[PDB]
């Protein structure tokens, strides 16, 4: 699902300025507080009692880090993300059982919280381009799911 | 389905965006029509442009709405009863168009109030923009 | 957000439904365990076969609650406190899985009283499901 | 998104006994009663105020046929999906602009219809079976989306 080109110029050069390990942890805790039912796929990570206990979690900005690496190789690969996630998709959909519901969630978290961290410089043209570039994640990893 | 200190956040949290909600409304809209093209349906008679003084217009009808129903929480359904009619006796809008604008919304307010933006925020603002948006919807008629 | 003629609906809905409703809140979870398998996952201590014994328990434990409900539609927050806590701070179940119940609630009653399943009151149940739906959801602690 | 060869063989033997004319007219209006905005796409077929005016609507018991008839050439072609429903596809995405949580939904009405109609015979397994042979048709119609 191709932007176009000036769009797709200007999405590869924020991802430059993104401090990978932060934006993910900060993004998957957003997504265990905001939307608590999600908590139930990471029983063993500890405690996650309040926003407190899961920000701070050791496990949390762990994995976070890793889901960011995914985005990111997605982010360039645009042009093959069904083949790009063809396996995470079997991770999630037969072994894991997760909704796919889900994944438009930590899409649209992973946003508001690239908002908060470039302020202005993060305009609503710019936070469009990544509203498809999020979709189509979304999408691919539902793929291989029937 | 707000709780006794979802409530307290929001109060709170509508205090510091003090007198921008007409601003900030006005931005949360031109964010919406141009990531979610599919909403230019619902406004054919409205100039889009960017510097529009119409979308300006709207933005306040909308920023004021809100801190409205801010102010009447142990009541929306008392309190929004005639934007309930005119959202889906009327002019009936899809209700999923409501999680469009309201995630816009709250990517403005994470663009101004960094600071203020605490994640325990985020929770009850997100709630309570889904008890409006669960209001505009019903026809209870 | 039910109107005032969703809930006669409801309540005369249910009159009809008598006492098949824990019959029918158990094929109503047999053909949500076959048609949406994600939903075995909240089931592991449980015998999923065709004819156990342990689903039709559970089945009476859900359509009775119902029943509950519809005797208190006035005040379902003050009626359903306690399986909301069950659900929303201990199970922590989903709340898309809500809508697959009630959709195959629904196609159980249209299977069994074919001829009472008229469309106004396709649309009140509908919507007594959907407020059940978000009280059960809703951490209001 | 094949089921099985067992499975298979009773969804088409359903199929044969399927009323076109009255099971697609009562699944779409069911849609305008239960999910009220949709009516919104289909003004010009006139007055839809009640459940009554909708039901003995002309107009709604014609397209209603022609929806159901569309399934069918699903129920058939099961392995060709993605090219059966192309064209619907662009109609319904770039040219009408409907939302795809509606395909979804006329889905599970049509089911809920098919369950009224014939009883104790739509077994909870071939209940299941349908309930894919719908998801697969809704898929298809948001594909040529983007
Ligand atoms: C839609 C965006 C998502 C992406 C890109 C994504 C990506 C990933 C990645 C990269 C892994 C690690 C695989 C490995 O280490 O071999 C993973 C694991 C996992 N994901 Fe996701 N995920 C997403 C959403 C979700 C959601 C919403 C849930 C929550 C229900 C979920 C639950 C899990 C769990 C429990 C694991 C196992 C972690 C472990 O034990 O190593 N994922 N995911
Ligand atoms: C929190 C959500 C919303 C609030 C607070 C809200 C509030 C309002 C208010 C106050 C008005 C009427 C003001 C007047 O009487 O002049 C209005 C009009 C309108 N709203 Fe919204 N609205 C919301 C969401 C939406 C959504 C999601 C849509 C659809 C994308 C929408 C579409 C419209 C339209 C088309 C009008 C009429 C414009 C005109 O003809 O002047 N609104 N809204
Ligand atoms: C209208 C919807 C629902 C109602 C009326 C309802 C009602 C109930 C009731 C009465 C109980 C507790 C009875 C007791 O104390 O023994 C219960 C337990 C349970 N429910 Fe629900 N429920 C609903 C939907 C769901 C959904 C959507 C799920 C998830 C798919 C679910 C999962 C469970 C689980 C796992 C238990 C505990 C079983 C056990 O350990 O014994 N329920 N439900
Ligand atoms: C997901 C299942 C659906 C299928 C299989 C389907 C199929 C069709 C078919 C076969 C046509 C006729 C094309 C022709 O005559 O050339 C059509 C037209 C149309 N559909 Fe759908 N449709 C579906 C859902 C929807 C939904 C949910 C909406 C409502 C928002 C919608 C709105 C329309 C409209 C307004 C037309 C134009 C009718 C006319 O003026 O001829 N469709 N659809």
């Amino acid at each position: 699902v191709q932007l176009s080109g000036e769009e797709k110029a200007a999405v590869l050069a924020l991802w430059d300025k993104v401090n990978e390990e932060e934006v993910g942890g900060e993004a998957l805790g957003r997504l265990l507080v905001v939307y608590p039912w999600t908590q139930r796929f990471f029983d063993s990570f500890g405690d996650l009692s309040n926003p407190g206990a899961v920000m701070g979690n050791p496990k949390v900005k762990a994995h976070g880090k890793k889901v960011l690496h995914s985005f990111g190789e997605g982010v360039h690969h645009l042009d093959n993300l069904k083949g790009t996630f063809a396996a995470l998709s079997e991770l999630h959909c037969d072994k894991l059982h997760v909704d796919p519901e889900n994944f438009r969630l930590l899409g649209n978290v992973l946003v508001v919280v690239l908002a908060r961290h470039f302020g202005k410089d993060f305009t609503p043209e710019l936070q469009a381009s990544y509203q498809k570039v999020v979709a189509g994640v979304a999408n691919a990893l539902a793929h291989k799911y029937h | 389905v707000l709780s006794a200190a979802d409530k307290t956040n929001v109060k709170a949290a509508w205090s510091k965006v003090g007198g921008h909600a007409g601003e900030y409304g006005a931005e949360a809209l031109e964010r919406m029509f141009l990531g979610f093209p599919t909403t230019k349906t619902y406004f054919p008679h409205f100039d889009l442009s960017h510097g529009s003084a119409q979308v300006k217009a709207h933005g306040k009808k909308v920023g004021d709405a809100l801190t409205l129903a801010v102010g009447h929480l142990d009541d929306l359904p008392g309190a929004l009863s005639d934007l309930s009619n005119l959202h889906a006796h009327k002019l009936r809008v899809d209700p999923v168009n409501f999680k469009l604008l309201s995630h816009c919304l709250l990517s403005t307010l994470a663009v101004h109030l960094p600071n203020d933006f605490t994640p325990a925020v985020h929770a009850s603002l997100d709630k309570f923009l889904s008890s409006v948006s669960t209001v505009l919807t019903s026809k209870y008629r």
